[PDB]
């Protein structure tokens, strides 16, 4: 069970939990409460193992991508700011925490991926991903390498990926929907086959993970790297004469990153809500708290206004939000996590040879899509299941009828909605979303 | 599986 009377937050190891510390102190000498912060490893997974028998951080911090699984699986309590909360932040990131009309975190940060280059080693960053093979000759005849980055999360090889491909997902009928090729495409596939490309040439090397590319950028090892805001701290301690960029354009196209709003929810078997609540609206969500945060690793563009203002002239958020308006923003649907499973196991299979890139993709493909068309089924049979009214009742029976798949029992009209083709349950939802029932 | 009246 979690502990009364106390806060306990959980965070990632990248971001700055000892400057949070600091809002705890601050926290605590006001109002006695001591806050505990916490980074364990795997701490999104971790999370929804904890809170679903009752225990875990009375906050978690995550990207919002997360939340909508654990808000579906009832891991999260639906937080109530007041409309002169609300105003302080931008709107944009009040949707990206919003899941089925109710709000369940507080949007805390805007991160972006862009393109960190050493200004020593490379004065003038490639604007284009093509010409990074010849960069890498001519860095590797001086000791150099042109770029190193983490190859082992999809989060970071996603935007050379969507360069050419696009956006992976699509809003339609109240709800977000990965797209029938937003991972199978020609141009997704000409993406990830240049990334293997650049691994066959020893541009790069398939084991590359986040340590490494960190300690090689760090060290001057490799003219560039890609990294978050969270990153910009454990350079300037380097001394490293560095920039912060547009990331490189793949076919003419612009890489499109996934853009995550750092956010922070309240897990609802809490019994500190409230002192939840105060701690995140009136001690973080200010120009000292996020301050605090900040000056131990860089939040990005944060959601608060007035401090954002006074962060606006930094020229490595101007990049951050420069990649973040080139990106998609992410879902919050609870297919998160399968697609994230699929697009990893796609990447490191065609890294390693395991798949080739069409295969690889053709598969992350059916495995994402298969797995949040399910839970859409699954969501539109349960608002099926409670309709009654007849009206409404007759024009899902007329739209079925059309199509001849169902069948009739002594006492019930019987239809699948995995025997309907994809165009008929578009139909289904179009219509619904018109009934005015939810 | 849907089943309505
Ligand atoms: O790689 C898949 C992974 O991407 C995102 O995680 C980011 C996170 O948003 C950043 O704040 C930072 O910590 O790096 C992570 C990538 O290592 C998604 O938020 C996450 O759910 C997803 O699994």
């Amino acid at each position: 069970k979690i502990e009364e009377g106390k806060l306990v937050i959980w965070i990632n190891g990248d971001k700055g939990y000892n400057g949070l510390a600091e809002v705890g102190k601050k926290f605590e000498k006001d109002t006695g409460i001591k806050v505990t912060v916490e980074h364990p490893d795997k701490l999104e997974e971790k999370f929804p193992q904890v809170a679903a028998t009752g225990d875990g951080p009375d906050i978690i911090f995550w990207a919002h991508d997360r939340f909508g699984g654990y808000a579906q699986s009832g891991l999260l309590a639906e937080i109530t700011p007041d409309k002169a909360f609300q105003d302080k932040l931008y709107p944009f990131t009040w949707d990206a925490v919003r899941y089925n009309g109710k709000l369940i975190a507080y949007p805390i940060a805007v991160e972006a991926l862009s393109l960190i280059y050493n200004k020593d080693l490379l004065p003038n960053p490639p604007k284009t991903w093509e010409e990074i093979p010849a960069l890498d000759k001519e860095l590797k005849a001086k000791g150099k390498s042109a770029l190193m980055f983490n190859l082992q999360e999809p989060y970071f090889t996603w935007p050379l990926i969507a360069a050419d491909g696009g956006y992976a997902f699509k809003y339609e009928n109240g709800k977000y929907d990965i797209k029938d090729v937003g991972v199978d495409n020609a141009g997704a596939k000409a993406g990830l086959t240049f990334l293997v490309d650049l691994i066959k040439n020893k541009h790069m090397n398939a084991d590359t993970d986040y340590s490494i590319a960190e300690a090689a950028f760090n060290k001057g090892e490799t003219a560039m790297t890609i990294n978050g805001p969270w990153a910009w701290s454990n350079i300037d301690t380097s001394k490293v004469n560095y920039g912060v960029t547009v990331l490189p354009t793949f076919k003419g196209q612009p890489s499109k990153p996934f853009v995550g709003v750092l956010s922070a929810g309240i897990n609802a078997a809490s019994p500190n809500k409230e002192l939840a609540k105060e701690f995140l609206e009136n001690y973080l969500l200010t120009d000292e708290g996020l301050e605090a945060v900040n000056k131990d690793k860089p939040l990005g563009a944060v959601a608060l206004k007035s401090y954002e203002e006074e962060l606006a002239k930094d020229p490595r958020i101007a990049a951050t939000m420069e990649n973040a308006q080139k990106g998609e923003i992410m879902p919050n649907i609870p297919c998160m996590s399968a697609f994230w499973y699929a697009v990893r196991t796609a990447v490191i299979n065609a890294a390693s040879g395991r798949q080739t890139v069409d295969e690889a993709l053709k598969d992350a493909q059916t495995a994402a899509a298969d797995k949040c068309y399910l839970d859409e089924l699954v969501e539109l049979h349960r608002r099926l299941m409670t309709l009654r009214e007849r009206h409404i009742l007759q024009q899902i029976v007329n739209l079925i009828e059309e199509t001849g798949h169902f069948h009739i029992t002594n006492t019930t009209f019987d239809f699948d909605l995995c025997s309907l083709d994809k165009t008929t349950v578009r139909k289904l939802q179009s219509y619904l979303e018109t009934s005015g029932t939810s | 599986p849907v089943a309505a009246p």
